[PDB]
């Protein structure tokens, strides 16, 4: 009952699927064989008649190299082999070929291994797709993917956890293009996104972890924590406890508005050792410093939507509930005026979990706070700007074109982009 | 006229219903598991009407349990009067209304109330004398106002000759768990003008503010709000418990206290106003105890009686207290007190006196008013629905499970027409 | 003034005069079980119209989930059948380009035998 | 020989009843299993079987079982045959139109069987005494659709009612007022004669005469017994005046709607003082302070007036109290009427319940009066009827159980034009 | 992506791949012989790139080698690794080109390339995953220009799907006396803006000044060249040849690299620049490695970089060092001059580093800049072709041939199109 399924696109959806997977095995007690020496864990593993649990996600790549690592990894034994799919070649950073040139080719063959974990489902919420925006897999493959499941699922849930570009940890010049051109495509398809900028968790990872140069595994852990909170109400039975259908009902207000912006607390070195346990006020109030969210943009001036506070470790409602009573009281926050009672909190008692050999500090505490402010459409306009830096020349759209895109696909999705850099502007203001 | 069937629907039913089976079976002598360790002869008398005797001299509640998902009636089961349930009774689903009143009503809770129905047949052919029905729900949420709305429109079609009764928790932004609240509790107040006899409006912006202001709860937490109401729950069904000179039914009240059919919501009270666990040091006098049941501060739906008029009232007195006494202060309370209550209803209020007090007082008071001051109530949840809806915010959640914004408007429409009915006999004279 | 002086064996009555003077039911009853019966009736209509209403509903969720599966397919045929025709044309027109290569080359070389 | 038989309706209607018949058996030396170990005057109220039981020739109904349920089970459960005593599953709700059409259909019939099975024990039945509340769903509805049946029935039979008319110090429903309205139109021109019983005026002389700080239906009930044991005496014993239904209906109303005779006891001891003379016992007949009605005769004209007494009682007295009263009071009859008294007396003195509140007497008085002053208590409670029903108020309870709304008018016309009537007659 | 296979044409295509040949050899651990007899497991992990393997544990270079007269090839197989080469695998003509380009396009070498095509058919098919050709050559002769650019374009035909790179080696005065050079190399150019995807432009006359100028050697000879361009093939192979966190290939390269598909030509640039057969006495810090790969004297195409923008630049640094150090070098480098770098491409330097340091260096830096300064070297060549055109000098040696002086005058104005739009693009605003 009750089921969710993972699909991770690409290289930064597979990397990120394999911090979030070996997480969730140390937070259940599940062993890298699959053993097992609550029952809300079978949301997201199936069991086997020889006591085997196995996650309900789907790894893809247009390219071997990455699942490769999977296949011969520590947690090889956890996934079916059926479950890694892989093709010959990459996109080559080519929206265009992430989405018709080679994801045509590996598309069908995607969809049935889907359906074979949809069969296995008694009461499927939906899928969960981790992807980067920049990828030509990432970017192409995975708005063919989410038409092909708006196709053969109707209008099944789809939430995304996107990887939005940053110039520190950039792969390909042409990252805005495919960025863009997948936002425009997929936004119709999907019901909640939850965008990552890598500079914001670069940013953690020198300033909070004193990591001089983050790698992909330090960002990837700390994604991880995040995804982990998010997903902790799914896969925990807690004091209060929030669905999939919860998650979108208690954030998105009109469809296009879906963007979540990810706050997490506390964020602390495991090299520190003087710091006494941080209380539930003390880690709600910082879901609103700037230096802990997941995309950076300036929400004190914007006005919020929804606000969902997701705890876990030692938390009690009365503490949650006094924290919130002078969030409310707090002028610097301020609310849409259509929106009388924006707050929904979840408690999951199990401790925040930390990886051994990790960077991050075990707490008695923690919360990722998720909330709908007019603020993100920051993160839309430094994207829409670089974007049009090269368009006006039609720097490398001839890479697209020659793959069989038109010219009007580009205009087509920046004109999308724009409007919705204008929704965010009328639904914040006054009626 | 003598079974009641009781069904608690969604988180809130379940919660508050809980409490009123572990109340109510305290003051009876029932244990958790069911079996009688009382004293008094007067505690079985009337027991069949909440309870049905099975094998080993045991008493089972008449009650079924309804939840489109498994937790909270996983929660009721381990809790303390958990195991005296009929496990037949607990109806759940699995897959949630998401605090979606469309999800509750037309797609996810429609899927579950032909069980639910199956289980209410079951039940009511076991009664001798079925008077009716009690439900215990939220009209925030999904599943007790979505589809609790919709079992009241079923059993009305299929026991039309039955008082329909409801404990009803309207929401507050003090105490909220969703944005779509106003949305939910419209649609669902739109129900209950239709199809309930009587609701008792139980109000959370009352209960938060009796908690933080009266009892000095800085944080109030739902167990700190359930005690007041599971306070008002055992006071308002005194009547139907125990032995009296009111032969007290469920059709009877709606007889006496509802002169026009639409007008059937209740502002109940109580006194004296106590916080969970701690000991009250000193007994109350009938005096206090009347002046304080009238007050504002006691009343359990977040209006100013003082704002309206008491079209009718019905108190009870609960311990051994002086019953002359009861009648001079209720007289008093009336001559110095006459603007507030319709001049055009004569002897418009009916005093009760039982001799067994609640737990841990030696006398209380339990108040049912039906005033005009009620609109206040539907007109706070209008005006949160009209800035939401002015937006069309949260409509594509309602709208995805097939609804019109029709039906917002015309539910929207009937709370309006419902506050100009009350004001309608506030401004009415003799 | 006593007058009538009545006995008898448990009492005694007299007068003392101060001053002297100067299908049908069974019609009404049948007419009033109309009445209820029809108020019944209309009530158990009105609630088999709420009925209809709610089948209603639960069909055009239905019908709506339909018609969005409809244009994703047709929306995504469109597509990838634009973008089929499209790369056919780029190739096709790159194949030309080197058929007039081969054909222009083969003037060089006949060229090259009519100067001898 | 002729017999009577006595129909109770609703709780009022049978608690009263209750009262009444042990009374009866304490008067006549009947035990409650129905034996008298002894004159054959108490055959006009109790038949008798093969085996030497006296049975009451009553009916007790209710449309909800729990009140007649305390009667099979009590002390005088023997007393009545199973088959006399008749109940519903669910009452009228406080309703006229639920007792008159709903459920009051249901049991009619069955009612009416056990009445006629009564009757075809009397070899010359005088006709009915009917007791019932104005205010119940079923003292008001049933008793009304009984007696339109008992007309159709029993044509020339004479039907007399003890009617407890409502007070506000012990009332059980706000709609009261419809429910009497409502039943006093449909029964008005099927009684005879009518003795109405304010349980305001039966309140106010427990508390007063007997020291009741809050007296109980028992109280009330014990009370009402003694007047309704001095109306009956003269049927039960070979009497002189009012021996007779018809008797009542030729002393007391001279106009067939004018049928509602004022009752006065006296006196009303408490059991917690020498014996009281005929004087001061016929005296205290015409003060307020000990009528069964809230109302004041001063200001209105008698047109009957009956002297019931028991007890050690002489002619030689009663006149001689008669004739000081005409000389002191100003008691003004109607110019069409002779300004005088019928007189009875009945040598038993009166009965009281072992375990009561009254005190045993030597002599006692009941005044039966058709006073136009009676006519307030229809002012009264005509104008709480008013006031609710200017709003429409509660009326859709009513509309809902099949009645129509022309029938509150109808009804309130009826009682208009019987105010007019006493004004009339009055004046 | 895997295999490449390479093609070297001509004497001077033959030099510099013999070059090529030995010095990556030497790299990867491989032995005239074709034996492995290296240590690190790091020079087999990518090997199957440019290398087959043969039984008896052999690695043969996938590499074919063709000439019009057969000295040039005796003088390869008489060379150090010459024995290396599958001998099936050396085409060879009798007749010569004459440094004649209509000799080797249309006539001695039309009636060759049918030949070579059999052999790279062979090669191709043997390739798991073919990412494309590399051929080297120059444009000044008449096999390497006028039969390599034939060749180019009938891989073309037969491979539209793959990548096509070259290593173009352009003539000067001071090397070279033969008159003709401008003739052919702009009857090339006019080929190779048209048929490939990425062209690495060396020129002779930024050899022979590197050798005269900074090196001091009065009198240069071709194994003076060819010591720089080896050093530079060798660079701007490094990431093919072994792993990195760059996956790199010849696709993303053009992707990454190139915005307007005939702006093809990349300006290599390396540091240290070193002279042949000498020992390095000391190394090269992080800063100095940065400064010198962007300054005008390391520039493998005779043209200042301050006269023009970067496109876009991919920097490789080899060699154990401070990735943190190189990092900040960049960045200042950057910031320093950032009036050198379009501004409408954002993002446009990638750096990469690799462990292994080239034969005789601890550190070494090669730079791959696509420039608008390139149009110097185009300007150059085409001064050189008017001067003879404007005359018809020499024009009997190409009309002999069958050619007609309006395909003269097409590859000129091709030649002239190209350099406006390199100037197009270095006019160009944000703004
Ligand atoms: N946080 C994070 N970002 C990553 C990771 N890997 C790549 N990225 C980012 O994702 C973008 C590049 O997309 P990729 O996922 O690497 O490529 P892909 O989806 O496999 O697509 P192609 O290889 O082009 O076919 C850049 O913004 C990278 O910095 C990872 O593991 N974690
Ligand atoms: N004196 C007297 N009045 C009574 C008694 N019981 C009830 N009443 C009065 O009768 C009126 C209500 O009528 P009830 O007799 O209780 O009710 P009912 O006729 O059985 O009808 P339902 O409404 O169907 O229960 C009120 O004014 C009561 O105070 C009693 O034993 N004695
Ligand atoms: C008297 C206070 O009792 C509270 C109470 C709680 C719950 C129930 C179901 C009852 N039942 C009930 N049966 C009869 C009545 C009853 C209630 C109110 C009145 N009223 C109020 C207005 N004037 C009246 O005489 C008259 C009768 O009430 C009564
Ligand atoms: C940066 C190391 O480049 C040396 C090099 C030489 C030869 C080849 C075939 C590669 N291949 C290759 N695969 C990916 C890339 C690549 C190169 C440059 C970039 N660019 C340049 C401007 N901004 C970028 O992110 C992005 C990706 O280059 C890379
Ligand atoms: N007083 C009270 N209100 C509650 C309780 N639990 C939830 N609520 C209220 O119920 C509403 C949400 O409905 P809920 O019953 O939780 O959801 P449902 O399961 O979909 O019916 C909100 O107004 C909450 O504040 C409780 O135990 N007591
Ligand atoms: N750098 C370099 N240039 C060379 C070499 N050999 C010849 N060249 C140049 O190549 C051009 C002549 O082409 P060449 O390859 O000798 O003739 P082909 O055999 O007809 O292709 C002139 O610009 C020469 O300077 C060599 O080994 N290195
Ligand atoms: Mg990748
Ligand atoms: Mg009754």
């Amino acid at each position: 009952m009750r089921e969710c399924i993972s699909i991770h696109v690409g290289q930064a959806g597979v990397q990120i699927g394999n911090a979030c997977w070996e997480l969730y095995c140390l937070e259940h007690g599940i062993q890298p064989d699959g053993q097992m020496p609550d029952d809300s864990f079978n949301t997201f593993f199936s069991e086997t008649g020889a006591g085997k649990h196995v996650p309900r996600a789907v790894f893809v790549d247009l390219e071997p190299t990455v699942i490769d690592e999977v296949r011969t990894g520590t947690y090889r034994q956890l996934f079916h082999p059926e479950q890694l799919i892989t093709g010959k070649e990459d996109a080559a950073n080519n929206y265009a070929r992430g989405h018709y040139t080679i994801g045509k080719e590996i598309i069908d063959l995607v969809l049935d291994r889907i359906r074979k974990l949809a069969d296995q489902c008694t009461g499927l919420q939906g899928f969960l797709v981790f992807h980067s925006f920049g990828g030509g897999t990432g970017s192409g493959f995975t708005s063919l993917l989410m038409e092909r499941l708006s196709v053969d699922y109707g209008k099944k849930s789809k939430l995304e956890f996107s990887i939005y570009p940053a110039p520190q940890v950039s792969t390909a010049v042409v990252e805005p293009y495919n960025s863009i051109l997948t936002t425009h495509t997929t936004l119709e398809h999907s019901d909640c996104a939850f965008m990552v900028d890598n500079e914001a968790i670069y940013d953690i990872c020198r300033r909070n972890l004193d990591i001089e140069r983050p790698t992909y595994t330090n960002l990837n852990r700390l994604i991880s924590q995040i995804v982990s909170s998010i997903t902790a109400s799914l896969r925990f039975d807690g004091a209060l406890n929030v669905d999939l259908t919860e998650f979108q009902t208690n954030l998105v207000p009109y469809p296009r508005i879906h963007f979540p912006l990810a706050t997490y607390a506390p964020v602390i070195s495991a090299e520190k050792a003087y710091h006494e346990q941080l209380s539930v006020a003390e880690i709600t109030n910082a879901c609103f410093e700037p230096a802990n969210q997941m995309v950076k943009c300036d929400p004190r001036h914007g006005k919020y939507m929804a606000c969902c506070l997701l705890y876990r470790g030692d938390v009690v409602p009365k503490d949650v509930n006094a924290a919130i009573a002078t969030i409310k009281t707090k002028r610097s926050i301020q609310f849409v005026d259509w929106c009388p009672t924006g707050f929904k909190v979840g408690i999951n008692y199990q401790p925040p979990t930390v990886v051994p050999g990790g960077d991050l500090a075990k707490v008695q505490r923690a919360v990722c706070m998720l909330s709908n402010t007019t603020a993100i459409a920051e993160a839309w306009a430094r994207l829409d700007h670089k974007f049009d830096l090269m368009y006006a020349k039609r720097a490398f759209v001839h890479w697209y074109v020659g793959e069989g895109m038109e010219e009007g696909e580009f205009s087509e999705a920046r004109e999308d982009m724009a409007a919705l850099e204008k929704d965010y502007e009328e639904v914040g203001v006054d009626s | 006229m003598r079974e009641i069937v009781h069904i608690q629907a969604g988180q809130c039913g379940n919660q508050i219903g809980a409490k009123f089976w572990e109340v109510i079976s305290d003051e009876h002598g029932i244990d958790p598991t069911g079996s009688y360790h009382g004293d008094s002869d007067l505690q079985l008398e009337r027991i069949n009407v909440y309870y049905n005797e099975a094998t080993g001299n045991k008493y089972v509640p008449r009650a079924i349990l309804v939840d489109l998902e498994p937790g909270t009636m996983d929660s009721v089961r381990s809790g303390p009067f958990g195991q005296i349930f009929r496990p037949d009774n607990f109806v759940f689903g699995q897959s949630g209304a998401g605090n979606n009143w469309a999800k509750g009503h037309y797609t996810e809770g429609a899927e579950l109330v032909d069980s639910v129905l199956d289980v209410v047949r079951k039940e009511s052919e076991s009664c001798d004398c079925l008077q009716g029905f009690q439900l215990t729900h939220s009209l925030g949420g999904g599943t007790g106002s979505g589809m609790g709305t919709l079992l009241i429109s079923k059993i009305r079609e299929e026991y039309p000759d039955r008082i329909m009764n409801t404990f009803s928790v309207m929401p507050s932004p003090k105490v909220s768990d969703t944005v779509v609240e106003p949305y939910n509790a419209t649609l669902s107040v739109h129900q209950l003008v239709e199809n309930t006899d009587e609701t008792y409006c139980i109000d959370n912006e009352a209960l938060y503010d009796i908690c933080f202001r009266t009892l000095k709860l800085t944080t109030p937490t739902y167990g700190d709000l359930n005690h007041l109401v599971s306070a008002t729950m055992s006071g308002v069904t005194t009547c139907l418990r125990f032995p009296g000179q009111l032969n007290a039914d469920l059709r009877k009240l709606a007889v006496n206290m509802v002169p026009f059919p639409r007008l059937h919501f209740f502002m109940p009270g109580f006194a004296p106003l106590t916080s969970r666990g701690s000991q009250q040091y000193r007994a109350l006098t009938v005096p206090e105890l009347t002046q304080q049941m009238f007050d504002s501060k006691n009343m359990m739906a977040a209006c100013d009686p003082r704002h309206g008029r008491y079209l009718t009232v019905a108190a009870i007195f609960r311990g051994r207290m002086s019953m002359k006494e009861v009648d001079e202060q209720m007289l008093n309370v009336q001559n110095k007190n006459s603007s507030y209550f319709v001049e055009w209803i004569p002897n418009n209020v009916k005093t009760a006196v039982c001799d067994i007090p609640p737990r841990g007082l030696k006398m209380s008071a339990t108040f049912i008013g039906n005033s005009t001051a009620i609109q206040e109530l539907f007109k706070r949840i209008s005006e949160q629905f009209t800035a939401m809806f002015r937006r069309k915010a949260f409509l594509h959640w309602y709208t995805g499970e097939g609804m019109d914004e029709m039906e917002f408007t015309e539910a929207e429409s009937n709370m309006n027409d419902l506050v100009s009915e009350y004001q309608q006999y506030q401004d009415a004279t003799a | 003034e006593v007058i009538e002086l009545n006995k008898a064996t448990s009492g005694q009555s007299w007068e003392v005069i101060l001053k002297p003077p100067s299908e049908e039911i069974q019609k009404k009853l049948e007419a009033a079980e109309e009445r209820r019966k029809y108020q019944e009736a209309e009530l158990l209509k009105h609630l088999a119209e709420k009925r209809e209403h709610e089948r209603e509903v639960i069909q055009k969720a239905i019908e709506e989930n339909n018609n969005f599966i409809k244009m994703a397919k047709e929306k995504l045929a469109q597509k990838m059948e634009s973008n089929k025709e499209n790369r056919e044309a780029h190739l096709a027109a790159m194949l030309e380009r080197l058929q007039e290569k081969d054909k222009h080359a083969e003037e060089v070389r006949k060229n090259k035998e009519l100067k001898e």
